[PDB]
């Protein structure tokens, strides 16, 4: 026993005789003491009063000075000794209690970890507080209005947005946010979005979105409104921007993600700011790059498939698109921009329907120069020749906007054509040219086509994903009338069809990411029979809570995936798989989980139940090669179900699409060896070629992008489409329609970091590329990147690697170093 | 610290799940080399048992009236017999050559199925499967030597329509010297990466084995495992391990090492023409290599790797000092001319010791005078243990 802490052993009794006299000239002394007593063991964080702990049950003989008398100085420093004391044991509603009750001091006076008890403990009461108890949270408001400035005063703040969140009370946090820790509170409270549920999803958002405002961070701000998808919120974050460099670079940004706003005259430099978010530039800048990384030189199949190291209509339609995938967006071939009359005849029935519309996606982003080449096969005799190549009119302004409109005026006339395969050129390249505009125009002039009578099942499904193309993630009611009138106005008998698997799917790219704005959709399609009505149901669905994540709905989905059945009553079974994948994607640590998942759907499920587990694995993770879902898919790349062989093997290439993947491409060269007796098989590991080596490396079809937070509801639509349609690779893909795979033009981006001067024009200066690295917690500086290499920007980011200026000489003005970035000079620099 | 209860809480509860997960799912254990249960096809398997037969390997020796309808197949079961068998049903008599190895049954030992020809595992694995980092942007100073060193071992390769067009035959061989640390290995590491076709890398050393004929044996194997693929390319890094000239210094002096470069010397140029087999020899020594083997025909090319010029060695310091945080001044080209005689692999540690001088110094950025005590360390204190002054009067 200490003489020490039996000093303090001796204050339990003779302090406290000192508080039990009955005059209160001993009781000050003893009490400020021993208010004092607590702060000699608070300066060490370690220590603490252990006489002080047997002082517990000595507040029986304290009980009536703290409670029985007047509040003024007896009750004051009597009951903070409790709630010291109340900070060891349980708490429940007793240390907040003496801090409410007794001394209102400034709080961290007790001591850093007495409040961090104290502020756990508001929050725990403020939930079991009910609405008559709003005569008792008075006190509780003064402590966050002093608990929050002491925890950012010492790097705590981490915590302190914790206090706020549990007490629904985030709306004060921004008022008392500080210069020096902004961006520690955004970057916290951003990460927390894709966990919490509704309604405090936008809650968070929105009061993110205030701190940056509130501190001129605009780029930043427009970021959190379009994942607010707030397109009012847009329009007042762009126009309350008075520098025009800012709002150039922001209009780069909304372009990126496919977002067009219709500025006002009035607005200064409004021709620029107009070209910039049209991506009317984006063809000459995507060449320059391939200029200045002297990959402009044409790559003919050969030299992808490599057949000179290996110890028909299909293999020709296979290198129509490995052609065109190849030498996507460059608008130069060996094949096809030569004389290709030869190449485009040596096709056969539907194969010349894709070749000629794979010469667009050669001139992909390239509207003016693009459309000059198409004209000699829009001419064509052959039915096949001139649809196909009024196909490559939608994808030769996919991801462009032009002031006005070449495509609608080259397709208009050849929506209600009389021969099927006109129209089938014309609606699904309407749609992939106006992917994400939700424009009437267009919409009416591609509506009364989905219930024309000569509209064969096959363009009406084309219909349907091409006007949910246009109008994805808008929820407009027009585009949703008609594709519930079509349903259930056709027999129960065609539905059999699966070229009626497009109608929902238009329906849920038109709801794509709204979430609760389905149940009245939802409440039409009961109507609708069976097994259409669960493929139906499931399909929107799913797209109403596309990249959010939410483990409720996933459950209900394994649900669906619970119950086997021994094809015809388990085709919705295909979509609940596919439908994990497209909600776990909005972010990482949800995205993996679904891999573990993945896993035992492939093992204990139906085959038609694992025919849909490679797509989830291409949706989940496209153009993101990971080793482990790469080996995945080889495994079962020689699977016994033919089905799952082709997708397994168009899924290796989908998920590394565009990466250029020498170890992929192995796979794939090793894979056509093993398959090369297999039509259908070698069919798809040509096609997975073609995509491993999208753009020559260069192209990207993740819808993700803005550091993988902002999610392009365009990208998603293609993606949807053709991954949805291989459900039915046999009929779909391998039979007439491969077409669909166009709709990948629409998800077609650059993986790209252009540094551009104030006046645009390239600026080339050293860059930090290496892997993205969460910074979340952890105070100071710490590195985003790890394993980092430095290259001048012309450079491509592949999935998960983030961008970090080497030198300070240029201030980015958007820190995302993503897409087309505008440097300024840095004042600082050369002081 | 106020959830340090509830993470701990579902910390366990999770740990627990994942304990209750591999019960159900499987997967616990693995050292009798039992793959996860989610590839399991056990129903497959059960039918393979029986259905498949093992076979045993045997090797065909002679063919007893192959023109007759009865062709009689004599084969050697490695050491358990010799027997005469007759060909199965199901594999047709051209298929089966005298030499090559086959799979016979255990009750009548007929052909079953050809079989490859049998190869050293240790040879197999000499061939290259993981492509290296290294690019042939990451060599500077040598760039006319890369251009010759592509041109007989890449662009043959890649566009062989250019050369039967012309009737050229492209040299098959090239010899890459100079003194330790030049980039020979570095520019054959730039090779395999860019390279399509299958690499083979041979060090010297690995071509010294215990019993004699064994050097030659492995030769043997190596080109016949290259001659299996349409286009091959073998590196032998350290070839004067084995190259080395013959000599008769009245005892056996080298003469088993010799004879592994002697057959190696018959695989690139002999009776039998090579194939498709463009071979890379890499040595600090090729004074010491034998004058047949540093012939036209087996060493067409003799790429010369000298000591890296002005021009070169400041290329070179730009690329080990590209992801370096340098100041913005430093001045590459007076580094580069107070190393007069330096290789690359000094001015890779010229360019780790100015990061070192700085590190030390707690500075995240380094100066140009780290960079002028990293040579001083480098070039000038450690210049006694050079290996250039030695190596460039052998090469
Ligand atoms: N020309 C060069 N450009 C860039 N780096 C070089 C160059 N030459 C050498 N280096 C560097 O020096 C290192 C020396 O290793 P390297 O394999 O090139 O040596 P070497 O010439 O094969 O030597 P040795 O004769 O000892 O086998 C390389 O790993 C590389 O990092
Ligand atoms: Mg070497």
């Amino acid at each position: 026993l200490s003489e020490e802490d039996k000093q303090l052993q001796d204050e339990l009794e003779m302090l406290v005789e000192r508080l039990g006299e009955k005059d209160t000239s001993l009781y000050r002394p003893a009490l400020e003491e021993l208010r004092r007593q607590i702060r000699s063991s608070t300066t060490s964080m370690t220590s603490v009063p252990k006489p002080l702990k047997f002082l517990r049950p000595h507040y029986g003989k304290l009980k009536e000075i703290y409670e029985n008398m007047a509040p003024g100085e007896n009750k004051r420093f009597a009951a903070d000794i409790i709630s010291v004391l109340a900070m060891t044991m349980s708490g429940e509603r007793e240390c907040l209690k003496y801090r409410l009750v007794g001394s209102q001091e400034e709080l961290a006076s007790w001591g850093h970890e007495y409040v961090r008890h104290l502020a756990g403990e508001v929050a725990k009461e403020w939930q079991e507080l009910d609405d008559a108890e709003k005569v008792q949270r008075e006190p509780l408001l003064t402590l966050v209005k002093e608990i929050v400035p002491y925890n950012m005063a010492h790097n705590a703040e981490h915590e302190a947005c914790d206090l706020l969140m549990e007490i629904e009370q985030v709306d004060m946090l921004e008022k008392d946010i500080d210069e020096n820790a902004y961006a520690k509170v955004c970057l916290y409270l951003t990460s927390c979005v894709n966990y919490v549920p509704e309604p405090e999803n936008s809650a968070l958002l929105r009061c993110a979105l205030g701190v940056f405002r509130k501190f001129s961070r605009f780029p930043e701000a427009l970021r959190l409104a379009l994942m607010l998808n707030d397109m009012e919120l847009v329009e007042d974050i762009f126009t309350s921007c008075k520098d025009v460099v800012v709002q150039k670079q922001m209009a780069f940004m909304l372009g990126r993600h496919g977002v067009f706003l219709e500025l006002s005259e009035d607005v200064e430099e409004y021709e620029d700011l107009t070209e910039i978010m049209s991506n009317v530039q984006l063809n000459s800048n995507f060449l320059a790059l391939a200029r200045e990384l002297d990959i402009m030189e044409p790559k003919v199949p050969d030299d992808i498939y490599k057949t000179h190291l290996e110890n028909s209509a299909r293999m020709n339609l296979a290198s129509s698109f490995v052609n065109g995938f190849v030498n996507a967006a460059f608008g130069q071939d060996k094949l096809l921009t030569d004389d290709g009359n030869k190449w485009l005849y040596k096709n056969k029935d539907h194969g010349m329907l894709s070749a000629a519309a794979s010469l667009g996606m050669i001139l992909l982003w390239d509207v003016d120069g693009g459309l000059t080449q198409i004209d000699k096969y829009l001419y064509s005799s052959e039915d096949y020749i001139k649809s196909g190549a009024l196909l490559a009119c939608g994808i030769v302004n996919s991801g462009v906007r032009n002031e006005c409109d070449p495509a609608l005026a080259l397709l208009s006339d050849y929506v209600l054509h009389n021969s099927n395969t006109m129209r089938l050129g014309s609606i699904f390249g309407l749609g992939l040219a106006y992917a994400g505009s939700n424009r009437e125009d267009v919409l009416t002039l591609l509506l009364p086509v989905m219930g024309d009578s000569k509209s064969s099942m096959e363009v009406a499904g084309v219909t349907a994903l091409a006007c949910g193309m246009i109008a994805v993630g808008s929820c407009n009611g027009d585009v949703t009338s008609t594709i519930l009138q079509t349903i259930m106005e056709k027999s129960e008998t065609e539905l059999k069809d699966t070229y009626a698997r497009w109608l929902p799917l238009g329906l849920g790219l038109n709801h794509l990411g709204k979430g609760e704005a389905i149940e009245a959709i939802l409440a039409a399609l009961e109507v609708v029979s069976e097994p259409f009505r669960s493929f139906a149901n499931t399909l929107v669905d799913v797209c109403a809570y596309a990249g959010s994540g939410n483990v409720l709905k996933v459950q209900q989905l394994l649900h669906i995936c619970s119950e086997h059945f021994d094809a015809d009553m388990g085709a919705h079974q295909g979509v609940a798989v596919l439908g994990i994948a497209l909600i776990a994607m909005g972010e990482e640590i949800g995205a993996e989980m679904a891999l573990r998942t993945f896993g035992h759907l492939l093992r204990y499920g139906e085959p038609t139940l694992r025919r849909a587990v490679p797509l989830a694995l291409a949706l989940i993770s496209v153009s993101n090669p990971r080793l482990n879902i790469l080996d995945t898919l080889s495994k079962f790349s020689h699977d016994a179900d033919p089905e799952v062989s082709y997708n397994s093997i168009f899924a290796m290439g989908m998920v590394g699409s565009g990466t250029n993947n020498a170890r992929l491409a192995a796979m794939l060269r090793q894979l056509a060896q093993y398959h090369a007796k297999d039509p259908n098989n070698l069919f798809m590991v040509r096609l997975a070629q073609g995509l491993t080596h999208l753009g020559k490396g260069t192209l990207t079809l993740c819808p993700y992008h803005s550091d993988r937070q902002l999610m392009s509801q365009v990208a998603v639509a293609g993606l949807l489409t053709v991954l949805v349609s291989f459900l039915d690779v046999r009929n779909i893909i391998l039979g007439k329609s491969h077409y669909v795979l166009y709709g990948l033009v629409a998800a077609m981006q650059p993986r790209m970091l252009v540094t551009f001067d104030e006046e645009l024009r390239p600026l080339p200066v050293s860059v930090r590329v290496g892997q993205a690295v969460d910074v979340v917690g952890q105070a100071g500086k710490p590195k985003t990147i790890t394993g980092f290499q430095t290259h001048t920007t012309p450079v491509l980011l592949a999935h998960g690697e983030r961008a970090e200026l080497a030198t300070e000489e240029f201030l980015p003005v958007t820190p995302i170093l993503e897409g087309f970035v505008i440097l300024r000079k840095n004042p600082n620099y050369d002081l | 610290s106020t959830y340090s209860r509830q993470i701990k809480q579902v910390e366990d509860d999770i740990q627990q799940l994942l304990k209750k997960i591999n019960e159900l799912t499987g997967i616990k254990e693995s050292d009798t080399g039992l793959a996860p249960p989610a590839l399991w096809d056990l129903a497959a398997d059960k039918q393979t048992l029986q259905s498949e037969q093992p076979l045993q390997v045997a090797r065909c020796t002679k063919i007893i009236n192959a023109d007759s309808e009865d062709p009689k197949y004599i084969i050697n079961v490695k050491q358990f017999a010799k027997f005469v068998v007759d060909l199965s049903d199901q594999v047709a008599p051209t298929d089966i050559e005298e030499g090559m190895r086959v799979g016979v049954d255990r009750n009548k030992y007929q052909i079953h199925i050809p079989l490859p020809p049998k190869i050293d595992p240790t040879v197999t694995m000499m061939q290259v499967e993981e492509k290296p980092d290294v690019t042939y942007s990451d060599v500077g100073g040598c760039k006319e030597q890369i251009e010759k060193l592509r041109e007989v071992v890449e662009t043959p390769l890649l566009h062989p329509e250019r050369f039967v067009n012309l009737g050229i035959e492209p040299p098959k061989g090239v010899l890459l010297f100079g003194p330790p640390g030049t980039g020979k290995t570095l520019c054959a590491r730039a090779v395999a990466n860019r390279t399509d076709a299958c690499f083979i890398r041979v060090i010297g050393s690995e071509l010294v084995q215990k019993y004699v004929g064994e050097g030659a044996r492995m030769v043997r194997e190596l080109f016949e495992m290259a001659r299996t693929k349409k286009a091959c390319l073998i590196f032998f890094d350290e070839i004067d391990a084995i190259g080395g000239a013959r000599f008769d210094d009245g005892a056996g002096g080298d003469n088993e090492v010799q004879r592994t470069m002697l057959e190696l010397i018959n695989q690139l140029d002999g009776f039998d023409p090579r194939g498709n087999i463009k071979v890379l020899m890499a040595t600090n020594r090729p004074d010491t290599l034998d004058p047949a083997l540093m012939r036209p025909g087996r060493l067409d090319r003799k790429i010369e790797f000298s000591l890296p010029d002005l021009e070169g060695r400041t290329h070179i310091f730009k690329i080990h000092a590209r992801s370096m945080s340098v100041e913005r001044d430093i001045r590459f080209e007076l580094l580069a001319r107070l190393c007069p005689n330096s290789t690359g692999a000094e001015i890779r540690s010229v360019c780790t010791e100015a990061g070192m001088f700085a590190i030390r110094a707690r500075r995240k950025i380094a100066t140009e005078k780290d960079f002028l005590e990293a040579v001083n360390k480098v070039i000038k204190s450690y210049a006694k243990f050079s290996a250039t002054p030695r190596y460039m009067t052998y090469n």
